[PDB]
């Protein structure tokens, strides 16, 4: 999915497209549709410190 | 002519709260320096989202040309562009920054809508 | 006002661009006086959003406001940019112990 | 079948505040009033383009 | 030399015949109260309804055959009609896919396009163009708007004063000049001084006046009771004092209870000099002798008629439960 | 030379009939329906086609 | 559209003549001159418009003794326009049918002079045009964003 710099460029483009959260990542999720799938760009689901600052 | 690296600073901040004539404005946000070519890009792509049998776009390209290659050096609260009627067409706050959209990735610096009249600096800033 | 510039310096320690003695309105008012001349109730001066919770204490280019009272009675209108404001300006630059205070 | 329908009297005894319409109408009269000041602010941006 | 009817303000249907007989074929089927699967429209020439593409196909579409729909429309259609008359034909296809279809005269368009003697594609907006297309008299609009009413089994309603507005709307959205309005003057007439035409003017439009004036109160004494109830102004309420009415309750009931016609059961004193003094405890409007309250606070789109008969504490003295 | 505001001989300190036309873009706030509007759970407006289409 | 139109033009027939006292041509000039030139909007944008179609006599147009061909049924003669007074509000219509731009029925208001009572209505009317334009949007945000102006208008 297409990921937008923050959550304000972060829009529903359809009729059936939803808000979602990925583990306190916001993102978009459309069941009709996926190519307006959307995710806010944010750190892994996995991070560890030195890793993933 | 022939001027040093240190002149026409746009760094400071101005004392000018510009004036627009027509009914939508585009102006300088923060300092920078803005090529000729950026600003055409820019005029094409809003001329694109025009109504152009209600509407004229007027470009202010008057400002003085620094060498580099010549571009604009621009202070903060310099106006770009401005929407001007030619009937009774009253667009909303929405529709005219949705207009201006369209220009604003091609302009290198931060700017922002102002409606008809004189820039309100403390609402804009 | 607005036409001068208020130049102001002070010192920063620290990684950003931060001034470790944030300023306040008691000395805003003060720059006016010291280099503009320019006497007024300091409880006129009104910061940014920004700014009102930890003082200015950014380096670099910042604006402040200045309240300007009474104009109804003079008919103060158009000749300026607006009839109560005035956007004062400050610009804040890091010097060592040498040349800044506190 | 006879039809004497409910008369004024009648009626008007049940009459009494009712807040659905009093609110409704309490928001469009708003509404026109915030419509107003909007028409008055582009006369006032459009007036502030005299010169002093 | 001869003038039809000289009298103030009763043209206002067409005659006998165009009225009965516009109501036994213009007409309402009523509502069987199934659930509507489909809201057809179409424009329909008078002496034929046809099989083919159109109505064909949407009645195919839902496997209906479409033989009956159009035999029927041209046994109701072919007689007492003009030909070259395009018909709206308003047709209703319920969950049974049995359906119920309205025959209703032409649209405005068409009438604009008739009256101003011009044909398709020669009128269009201002700005688009500029320059007017045909010039138009307030009387012709009339006529145009006699001929649609929304109930044909109550031409009267809803009033030509009003509707006549909406044909010279649309005339003004189509690009139609006119002459009551648009352009300072009223056509000349022949005969008359221009304060003679004024002054016959003046009485005119307040005999109008009070005809749409008592027109509009035996139509408000035909409806249903709740509007000759009481619904307040809110504009005369100090925006603010809209906005806190709005954040609790009890300012806007008691307000509604101050300023209320008298009434027997809603005249009481006690109960109402202590809602005007909690009223004027927060500051709300204060100047009010309550009698002015009264005239301040009252229903404004309520006509003349029936708002005099609530001020007035003699006519409304009377209507009083019984028993 | 030292510069200092005059006093207020008479009027109000912030212009009243001198106003500067606000510079935002006039939304009302019931007419665009956002925040700020403290409205009663007995006045809710609009639900003519939900709740307010089965009144009182 | 070519759906709902006259595909057929029939001319007009004068009935009556509203006047006993026959024209100079002349004066059947001087007033059509008078007609040729109109004013369109009602504000600061306002703007002279000529007009196409101005009839040859001004004087017998619509006022009297002309039947329209509006006619519909087989048995509907041409309806013979009647005298003005019998015409219902139409000296009140030709007060208030007009374009009203908003600011200007507003500010009528709040001076609390109306050219006619009806003024009100003409206003109450335009708002409620207004805010359900606000209303429908609202309606059509809910459902899916629907973003202002952003297309390419035109090719
Ligand atoms: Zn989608």
């Amino acid at each position: 999915p297409q990921m937008v710099m923050s959550r304000d460029e972060l829009k529903l483009r359809c009729e059936y497209c939803r808000f979602e959260w990925i583990h306190d990542t916001l993102c978009v999720r459309c069941p009709a549709q996926p190519s307006h799938d959307q995710r806010e760009m944010w750190l892994h689901s996995t991070w560890m410190w030195g890793k993933q600052q | 002519i022939r001027q040093f690296r240190r002149y026409g600073d746009p760094r400071y901040i101005n004392n000018e709260a510009a004036l627009i004539r027509g009914q939508w404005g585009l102006i300088t946000a923060d300092f920078g320096m803005v090529t000729q070519s950026q600003m055409e890009n820019a005029r094409l792509a809003i001329l694109r989202r025009l109504p152009r049998g209600s509407f004229t776009l007027t470009m202010h390209t008057d400002y003085e040309e620094f060498p580099v290659h010549f571009a604009f050096k621009f202070t903060t609260g310099v106006p770009l562009f401005e929407i001007m009627p030619i009937s009774a067409r009253r667009l909303n706050q929405a529709e005219a920054e949705g207009i201006f959209l369209a220009g604003r990735p091609f302009i290198p610096l931060q700017t922002v809508v102002v409606p008809q009249g004189r820039v309100d600096e403390y609402h804009v800033f | 006002v607005n036409t001068g510039y208020l130049l102001f310096g002070r010192q920063s320690w620290g990684q950003g661009f931060l001034i470790n003695c944030p300023l306040r309105k008691r000395d805003v008012a003060q720059k006016l006086w010291e280099q503009y001349k320019v006497r007024i109730d300091p409880r006129l001066i009104e910061f940014r959003e920004k700014d009102r919770r930890t003082g200015i204490q950014e380096l670099g280019h910042n604006w402040c406001w200045l309240y300007l009272p009474g104009a109804e009675e003079l008919g103060i209108n158009r000749e300026v940019y607006d009839n109560k404001r005035v956007k004062v300006r400050i610009h804040v630059r890091k010097m060592n112990s040498m040349f800044a205070l506190y | 079948l006879q039809q004497r329908p409910v008369t004024m009297g009648e009626y008007r005894l049940f009459s009494v505040p009712d807040p659905r319409e009093l609110g409704q109408d309490a928001v469009d009269t708003m509404r026109r009033r915030e419509s107003h000041n909007m028409e008055v602010w582009w006369r006032k941006r459009k007036e502030q383009l005299k010169p002093p | 030399p001869k003038t039809v009817c000289v009298e103030p303000g009763s043209n206002r249907l067409p005659e006998a015949l165009v009225v009965e007989k516009a109501r036994d074929i213009f007409g309402r089927p009523e509502f069987p109260g199934k659930r509507v699967l489909h809201n057809w429209r179409f424009f329909i020439k008078a002496g034929k309804a046809a099989t083919g593409p159109p109505v064909g196909q949407e009645f195919s579409k839902l496997g209906l055959k479409a033989m009956d729909f159009a035999k029927v429309f041209n046994d109701r259609t072919k007689p007492h009609f003009k030909e070259d008359v395009e018909l709206i034909v308003r047709i209703q296809v319920y969950f049974d896919k049995s359906y119920l279809f309205t025959i209703e005269p032409p649209p405005t368009a068409w009438f604009i396009l008739r009256a101003l003697r011009k044909k398709r594609r020669e009128t269009g907006p201002v700005p688009l163009r500029g320059h007017y297309c045909a010039l138009m008299t307030l009387e012709m609009a009339y006529e145009i708007a006699k001929m649609k009413p929304l109930c044909w089994g109550r031409p009267e309603y809803p009033l030509l004063e009003t509707r006549v507005r909406r044909v010279v709307g649309q005339a003004r959205r189509m690009g139609v000049c006119f002459i009551g309005v648009d352009t300072p003057y009223s056509s000349p007439v022949k005969d008359m001084t221009e304060q003679q035409y004024t002054e016959e003017c003046e009485r005119y439009r307040r005999i109008h006046m009070e005809q749409y004036t008592t027109l509009r109160q035996r139509e408000l004494e035909e409806a249903p009771l709740i509007e000759r109830l009481h619904r307040p102004n809110m504009s005369p309420l100090t925006d603010e004092q809209i906005e806190e009415g709005l954040r609790d309750p009890c300012l806007l009931d008691t307000l509604w209870r101050a300023s209320h016609p008298l009434s027997p059961y809603h005249r009481d004193l006690r109960e109402r000099e202590l809602a005007r003094r909690y009223l004027n405890a927060r500051g709300w409007v204060k100047d009010m002798t309550p009698e002015e309250m009264r005239i301040v606070f009252m229903n404004y789109r309520l006509p003349e008629g029936e708002k005099r008969k609530q001020m007035d504490e003699a006519a409304m003295s009377g209507e009083v439960y019984w028993t | 030379r030292y510069y200092a505001l005059p006093h207020l001989r008479t009027g109000p300190p912030m212009p009243t009939t001198l106003e500067q036309p606000s510079g935002e873009f006039p939304w009302g706030k019931f007419s665009t329906m956002v925040g700020g509007t403290r409205i009663h759970p007995l006045y809710r407006p609009d639900g003519f086609f939900k709740d307010n289409m089965y009144p009182a | 559209k070519r759906t709902g139109k006259p595909a057929d033009t029939p001319d007009y027939k004068q009935v009556y003549l509203p006047y006993d006292a026959a024209p100079t041509e002349r004066e059947l000039e001087r007033e059509r001159r008078r007609f040729k030139q109109a004013y369109h909007g009602r504000m600061e944008h306002r703007k002279l418009v000529e007009v196409k179609e101005v009839p040859l006599n001004v004087y017998t147009y619509g006022k009297e003794g002309m039947s329209l061909p509006i006619a519909i049924f087989k048995d509907q003669k041409d309806p013979v326009i009647g005298p003005e007074w019998t015409y219902p509000g139409i000296y009140e219509n030709k007060i208030a049918a007009q374009h009203w731009y908003t600011e200007e029925l507003f500010d009528k208001e709040s001076k609390e002079a109306f050219e006619s009572p009806w003024q009100q209505q003409i206003l109450d009317n335009q708002v409620k045009r207004r805010m359900a334009k606000v209303m429908f949007r609202m309606r059509q945000v809910n459902m899916k964003a629907v973003d202002l102006f952003q297309k390419e208008r035109g090719s």
